[PDB]
């Protein structure tokens, strides 16, 4: 059990490093020098666990798309970040970092294109989204907007209508 | 209502923050999504997103359907209600709040008007003496514009008005659109 969890963590790390190549359980045992895990355990890991794990795709006799549902491409998913009107819907700071390289350099670049960062979940988590229209008047930003609205309360709007007539 | 969709895209940019703008935008497409689903889709914090949703609901940006499952959807008034209110905000501003009649006592920094000048006179000096701390008074400019600045905002309002003309036309089209 533990061995498999160590395999998964290794597999994430190896994907981060760049080695997205398809491989087999036998190859991972070898490279980690843990072939002596026993044929019974080896098989159970292979033909029960790593088939019920939705993170890997089985192709012919080998495992693909390695650590999870991913598309990889050099973490330069510019079109994906674009994604027309859908606009990604929303990217995660954690996934881009896991993807290949640290986010910060890419984010800094992304901050000067069309992307915005919000501190979602626990101020520590960050999401990226796509803005568009600029703000319309250079006021001190916030004092005029606070003064500008229609009263939260009923019949106010009706007093504005009555004043117009 | 593609025009209204864009007029709304204007309104989100001008008004609140991008989180609010994002929440309004997903809703503009006639969203009737479950709050939990709207949470997963948006990936915000549940309590805080709800705070966003309550802030938007109370000013009257949102309408609900009690499905006891809670459902949110954009209120069916088509901004104009918001814009009309905002116009009044601008319309209030536009009006001059500065009095063209104005002395003040330098010591107590109090303010006085033309109405008090006929009583704040002193004949032994031929000029004005304050009520509780007799000193000469000269002009005011207290809590008021000295030069340009309220006027610059009025000019700003003037600058806003052409770039809002097309939007007023967007409203015109929308207002004819109330046959359709
Ligand atoms: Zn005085």
């Amino acid at each position: 059990f533990g061995v498999l969890a160590k395999i998964v963590n290794y597999m994430k790390t190896r994907h981060q490093r760049g080695d997205t190549h398809p491989l087999t359980l036998d190859e991972i045992l070898d490279e980690t020098q843990h072939l002596d895990i026993g044929l019974k355990q080896k098989q159970w890991l292979m033909t029960e666990a790593l088939v019920n794990n939705p993170k890997i795709e089985v192709i012919d006799g080998k495992y693909a798309f390695k650590p999870k549902y991913n598309v990889r491409d050099k973490k330069a998913l510019l079109r994906l970040l674009d994604q027309h009107d859908q606009r990604g819907l929303g990217g995660i700071l954690l996934e881009d970092i896991e993807e290949a390289l640290p986010n910060s350099q890419k984010a800094v670049k992304a901050l000067g294109d069309q992307i915005l960062f919000v501190n979602r979940p626990d101020k520590k988590k960050i999401l990226f989204f796509n803005d568009k229209s600029c703000q319309f008047s250079v006021d001190e930003e916030f004092q005029k907007l606070w003064r500008s609205v229609t009263v939260d309360s009923m019949d106010e709007e009706k007093i504005e209508e009555y004043l117009k007539r | 209502p593609a025009a209204l969709k864009r007029l709304a895209k204007y309104v989100i940019r001008g008004f609140y923050g991008i989180e609010h703008a994002l929440a309004l935008d997903i809703l503009i497409r006639n969203s009737c999504v479950k709050e939990e689903d709207m949470l997963e889709l948006l990936k915000f914090d549940r309590k805080q997103l709800r705070s966003v949703l309550n802030n938007l609901k109370g000013d009257k940006f949102i309408k609900c359907r009690m499905r006891y499952f809670i459902n949110y959807r954009t209120l069916v008034n088509v901004v104009k209600y918001k814009l009309d209110h905002m116009r009044r905000r601008i319309e209030t501003d536009e009006r001059d709040s500065t009095n063209r009649a104005s002395f003040k006592c330098p010591v107590c920094s109090s303010t006085f008007t033309d109405l008090e000048a006929n009583q704040l006179f002193d004949p032994m000096t031929g000029t004005f003496r304050c009520t509780f701390c007799h000193t000469e008074v000269e002009e005011d400019e207290s809590a008021m514009p000295k030069k340009d600045a309220r006027t610059l905002l009025a000019r700003f309002n003037e600058q806003i008005e052409p770039i809002y003309a097309l939007l007023r036309e967007t409203e015109d089209v929308n207002l004819a659109y109330e046959i359709l």
